[PDB]
RNA sequence: UUUAUUAAAAACACAGCACUCUGCAAACACGAAAGUGGACGUAUAGGGUGUGAUGCCUGCCCGGUGCUGGAAGGUUAAUU
RNA sequence: GAACUGCAUCUGAUACUGUUGAGCUAGAGUAUGUGAGAGGAAGGUAGAAUUCCAGGUGUAGCGGUGAAAUGCGUAGAGAUCUGGAGGAAUACCGAUGGCGAAGGCAGCCUUCUGGCAUAAUACUGACACUGAGGCUCGAAAGCGUGGGUAGCAAACAGGAUUAGAUACCCUGGUAGUCCACGCCGUAAACGAUGUCUACUAGUCGUUGGGUCCGGACUUAGUGACGCAGCUAACGCAAUAAGUA
C-alpha cells in the first residue's frame, strides 16, 4: 500500500512510499544476476540520444524467464523479490527438477503456490498458455507477439490485457492503451493481472529521488534561446509558436505512428 | 448441503453431455457427496434463442455437496462451454421423485 | 454460525444446575462465543452495519448480565470473566 | 399445496398472452402463493422454460 | 542550480499537475548505412510540450493559425 | 401571647421510600422446533430497451413543437434486417403488500450474516424503563483519490416565445448520477405526533403465524371507519391527540 510520511522535513512532506512487507528481504539470486553498467543515454556514438537519463544507483540485470518454456514440469513461487530493473514485482520459481528462474509475479500469486506451462495448464494467475487454450474474459498479462519469442506486452506493474475474441488464428485484445489489437492464437499469455498495482499512486517528493532513480533534470523549451530550442527566445515569458520538440516536431495532438507492415493487426482505438 | 442444478448444454455436444454428467457425478461422489437425483430432460425446444441457437439439452441433477466440491462444480461449469446455462438452487431438503418435466 | 452441537457444548461447559441453559453464566457464554465467532463476518465485511446492529445488541445484552451477575454474586462474575477472558 | 418452476403447464395459465405476470385481482391467488408464482416464473424464464417477453 | 573572470536572483531546476504522442523492429534520438541509445524496458512504460509544493480553484471564444477525423464535389504531378 | 414554616439530640411507629437476608414468577431474557420477508454485505448472471460502431435493403426526408426553428440527412439520414461494444436500471408480478431503529430496501442465483413472528416445554429469577453528556448509523446534493461513462442531466451553447426571457418549451451538452475507499452529517430526515408501560364501546379489510370445528377464536403488524373522552377548531379516537 502507500504511506505517508511526516512531514519532519520539506523533502518528506509528499513523500508516499509504495510499502510491500511481503517481499523478500535478502539478496536475489545469484546465478540469474548479470552486470549492468549505466548509459547515461549515449548511444554507440558516445552522443545523447536520449535525455535525462543519468546517475542513479547501481544495480544487477534480473534474468527474467518472459518465454516460460519448461512445460509440464511444475513450479513453486520460492520467493517474491523486488527487481530494480521494472515496476512489477518478480517471482523466483522453483522447478520440480530444481531449476530456478525469475517471472514477473501476479497480482494474485503468492509464496508456495505452484505454477504451471504449456497447454494443459489450470487457468490460475501465474500459469503460461497459448492463448488459445484461455478462456474468453479471462485477464492477462505478459502477451507474446510473435511465436516463441516471449512476452513483450503487458509487462510493467499492474498491467492487465482484456481477452475480447477470436477471429480465425488471432486473438483480439484490449491493451490498457484503449487499443484493440489481433494477435496470433498460438502466441503464450499469462493468467492474472500484474503484481505491484498502487505503483502509480506514489509521489516521489523531492528532487533527490528522482535523481536516486537515474533521472536528471528536464529543461523546458521556453527557458532556452532560439539557437537552442524553437521555444527559446522572447522578451520576458513568451510562447509564440505552435509547441514543438527541439528537433521541430509538434507535440499537441501530431500522430507519429509510420508502419505498414503491422497495420493489419489492430482492430481499433478507443476515442476519449 | 442439498442444491439442485439445471445445466443447459449446446445440441452439437448432446453425445457428450452423458460423459460430462458422469464426469460430475464422479467429481461431487468422490468428495464424500451424494447425488440423490438425475434427470434428462432430453432436447428441449427453448421459449427464446440462446447464443442463436432454438434447441438445446437439459440435464437436471439435484446434488448433496460441500461448499468448496460447490464451487469447483460451478468453476466445471463457467469453462465448459458445452453448457450454455446453468441455474444452482439451494434445497432444504433432498429431492428425488421424479420432475414434471420427464 | 455456531452449530446446535457447539452451542449445546457451551451450554453443557457453563451449565449452574441441569439443563438450565438460561443462567447468566450460560447467557454470557453463548454471548461470547457468538460475538468472536462474528468477529469473523465483521472482518471480511465492515460495512455491513445492519448485522452490526445485532452485534452490537449481543455486546450490550452481555454486559447487562455481567454487571447483574456481578451485582448479585461477585465469585460467580470473577470466575466467569476470567473463564472467558473478559 | 406447493409450486415449483418445473410445473411449466401450471406456469402457462398464469403467464399471459404475450409473457406478463398475470395479477392477484385476475387469477385470485394468494398473496403467498403468487409470490412463489412470480418467483417460480422468474426462475423458468431465466431457464428458458417461458418466454420473456412474445417478441423476443 | 546559474552568467569560470562586474548579474546568485523574482532567473533555471524541483517533487506535483495536464495535454499529446508511442502496441514494440515503439514513438523519439545519433548515424550515409550498418550499428546503436530508448531498453535486455513494454502504455502503472517510454518520448515531447506547458505548468510548477500545497489550499481554494481554473470562466467565455474553434472566426485566424495548427492538430484530429471525413471525402461529396472542385483543382491538381510524373506518366500515358 | 402567637409565630419564627428552621436546626440539633434523644424516644417511639413501620404504611411508603432508602439499606439489607431469603424466596416467587407476572416484567425482561435463554435453549429447542417451524415460518415469512425489496433486512444487510460480497460475488456471479439473464432478458427487454437505449446509445454507439460496422455492414445489407432503400430513398428524401427525419426529428421536434401549440406552431416553429436550431439539429440530423443526398458524404445516403430516418425506417428495416444482421452482427459487435458498453453502461445503467430491473417492465409485468406490485398489493393504505412486506422487511428494516430511522435513513432506507425490488430481475434471478450462490456465499456470509442481523432482526422478527410463532408452538410447547424447560430454565434465569427484577437481570427493568428512560437517558444529560458520549458514541454509532444517517436521503439527496456536495467533496477527495482512483475507475467507469449507455441514458438522463446542473452549468453551458444554440433555436424559439417575449417589450425583455440570464426561464418555462426545443435541439444538444459537461459535472453529477454508477463503482472502490474515505469525508460530509444536513432534509417538509413528517405521522410536522420522543421512548416505554397499563387501562378504556365497537365494526369492516389486509400481511405472517397458531388452535379448533368452508367458517370461528386468538396473536404480531398494517389500514378504513366509529362511541365515550379529549380538542380553539380542524380533528384524534386500542397504531389516541383518551385515562394515568
Amino acid at each position: 500500500p502507500i504511506v505517508k510520511a511526516k512531514p519532519t522535513s520539506p523533502g518528506r512532506r509528499f513523500v508516499e512510499k509504495v510499502v510491500h512487507p511481503h517481499l523478500y528481504k535478502g539478496r536475489p539470486f545469484a546465478a540469474l544476476l548479470e552486470s549492468k553498467s549505466k548509459t547515461g543515454g549515449r548511444n554507440n556514438n558516445g552522443r545523447i540520444t536520449t535525455r535525462h537519463i543519468g546517475g542513479g544507483h547501481k544495480q544487477h540485470y534480473r534474468i527474467i524467464d518472459f518465454k516460460r518454456t519448461k512445460d509440464n514440469i511444475p513450479a513453486t513461487v520460492e520467493r517474491i523479490e523486488y527487481d530494480p530493473n521494472r515496476t512489477a514485482h518478480i517471482a523466483l520459481l522453483k522447478y520440480a527438477d530444481g531449476e530456478r528462474r525469475y517471472i514477473i509475479a501476479a497480482k494474485k500469486q503468492a509464496v508456495g503456490d505452484t505454477v504451471m506451462s504449456g497447454e494443459a495448464s489450470p487457468i490460475r494467475p501465474g500459469n503460461c498458455l497459448p492463448l488459445k487454450n484461455i478462456p474468453l474474459g479471462t485477464v492477462i498479462h505478459n502477451i507474446e507477439l510473435k511465436i516463441g519469442k516471449g512476452a513483450q506486452m503487458a509487462r510493467a506493474a499492474g498491467a492487465s490485457v482484456q481477452l475480447l475474441g477470436r477471429d480465425g488464428i488471432y486473438a483480439i485484445l484490449r491493451l490498457r492503451s484503449g487499443e484493440t489489437r489481433r494477435v496470433h492464437v498460438n502466441c503464450r499469455a499469462v493468467i492474472g493481472e500484474v503484481s505491484n498495482t498502487e505503483n502509480n499512486l506514489k509521489s516521489l517528493g523531492k528532487a533527490g529521488a528522482s535523481r536516486w532513480r537515474g533521472i536528471r533534470p528536464s529543461v523546458r523549451g521556453v527557458a532556452m534561446n532560439p539557437v537552442d530550442h524553437p521555444h527559446g527566445g522572447g522578451e520576458g515569458r513568451n510562447k509564440g509558436r505552435h509547441p514543438t520538440s527541439p528537433w521541430g516536431q509538434k507535440s499537441k495532438g501530431l500522430k507519429t505512428r509510420h508502419n505498414k507492415r503491422t497495420d493489419s493487426m489492430i482492430i481499433r482505438r478507443a476515442k476519449k | 448441503r442439498h442444491y439442485e442444478v439445471v445445466l443447459l448444454v449446446h445440441p452439437d455436444q448432446s453425445d457428450q453431455v452423458v460423459g460430462m454428467v458422469e464426469r460430475y457425478i464422479k467429481l461431487v461422489q468422490d468428495n464424500n457427496g451424494i447425488i440423490h437425483r438425475l434427470e434428462d430432460w432430453g432436447r428441449r425446444q427453448l421459449a427464446y434463442p440462446i447464443n442463436k441457437i432454438h434447441k438445446a439439452h437439459y440435464v437436471l441433477f439435484n446434488i448433496e455437496t460441500n461448499g468448496e466440491t460447490l464451487a469447483e462444480l460451478e468453476e466445471l461449469f463457467r469453462y465448459n462451454d458445452a453448457i450454455i446455462r446453468s441455474l444452482v438452487m439451494r434445497r432444504d431438503d433432498a429431492i428425488t421423485e421424479e420432475s414434471q418435466l420427464a | 454460525m455456531l452449530t446446535n452441537s457447539d452451542r449445546e457444548q457451551i451450554i453443557a461447559q457453563y451449565q449452574r444446575g441441569e439443563n438450565d441453559t438460561g443462567s447468566p453464566e450460560v447467557q454470557v457464554a453463548l454471548l461470547s462465543a457468538r460475538i468472536n465467532d462474528l468477529q469473523n463476518h465483521f472482518k471480511a465485511h465492515k460495512a455491513d452495519h445492519h448485522s452490526r446492529r445485532g452485534l452490537i445488541r449481543m455486546v450490550n445484552t452481555r454486559r447487562k448480565l455481567l454487571d447483574y451477575l456481578k451485582g448479585k454474586d461477585l465469585g460467580r462474575y470473577t470466575t466467569l470473566i476470567s473463564q472467558l477472558g473478559l | 399445496t406447493h409450486i415449483d418452476y418445473k410445473d411449466v403447464e401450471l406456469l402457462k395459465q398464469y403467464i399471459s398472452e404475450n409473457g406478463k405476470i398475470v395479477p392477484s385481482r385476475i387469477t385470485g391467488t394468494s398473496t403467498k402463493y403468487q409470490r412463489q408464482l412470480a418467483t417460480a416464473i422468474k426462475q423458468a424464464r431465466y431457464l428458458s422454460l417461458l418466454p420473456y417477453t412474445d417478441n423476443h
